[PDB]
């Protein structure tokens, strides 16, 4: 009915660059803010960053996170992550979801993997 | 900033959990929710804002109360609720949001 898929995923050395891709399906990001999270083999969910409603919404990001990545709205309906100076930790499955109401993340897409290695 | 949840519990199957949360500060509005993570598949969104339930979800699924404590109980329990419990609350300008490490949900005969 409504829906969104991450893409761009890869293998990767240590101290690169790498930039994902959300794009959503039968809706805006008008009325809703969109958020980045994570899923690192045999840890759990981890919030990335987010990125308000409409043209002029605010960014917000883990603590963590801040350096060494950046959320950006491209379009009404492409969300960006760029990650810049990735380590093995930074290994995971990486989701889109939006925030559908009062904090609840309605949808999510497949996710993508990211692989860090030598 | 950070919550907790409960470790590595299991469960007889018409029975009953409850799943506790803790947030170091407090949330901002009513701004706890609640997902299942099946192995293999994305999460699914259960309860929003503490206590509402989402769509398809069943009224076995109950979230509760405020703060801070928060508790999720699953009563007349059935096989496919052998899944990962996560809990996410929202706060003010900066570590906006937030996730628990995830309770594992075992259940078993009765
Ligand atoms: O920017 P705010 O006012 O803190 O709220 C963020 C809001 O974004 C969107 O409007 C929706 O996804 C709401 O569910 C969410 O609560």
């Amino acid at each position: 009915s409504q829906s969104v898929k991450e893409s761009e995923g890869d293998l990767v050395k240590p101290g690169a660059s790498l930039t994902l891709t959300c794009k959503a399906s039968g809706f805006d990001f008008t009325w809703y803010t969109m958020n980045w999270v994570r899923q690192a083999p045999g840890k759990g969910l981890e919030w990335i960053a987010s990125i308000g409603a409409g043209v002029y919404g605010s960014n917000y990001y883990a603590s963590w996170a801040k350096g060494r990545f950046t959320i950006s709205k491209a379009s009404s309906t492409t969300v960006t992550l760029q990650m810049t100076s990735l380590t093995v930790a930074d290994t995971a499955t990486y989701f889109c979801a939006r925030d559908g109401i009062n904090g609840g993340y309605d949808i999510w897409g497949p996710g993508t993997l990211v692989t860090v290695s030598s | 900033l950070v919550m907790t949840q409960t470790e590595s519990p299991v469960s007889a199957a018409g029975g009953t959990v409850t799943i506790k949360c803790q947030s170091s500060q407090s949330v901002y509005n009513n701004r706890l929710a609640w997902y299942q993570q099946k192995p293999g598949q994305r999460p699914k969104l259960l309860i929003y804002s503490a206590s509402t339930l989402a769509s398809g979800v069943p009224s076995r699924f109950k979230g509760s109360g405020s703060g801070t404590q928060f508790t999720l109980t699953i009563s007349d329990l059935e096989w496919g609720d052998a899944a990962t419990y996560y809990c996410h609350g929202g706060y003010r300008n900066d570590d906006r949001y937030a996730f628990s490490g995830g309770t594992e949900l075992e259940i078993l005969s009765s």
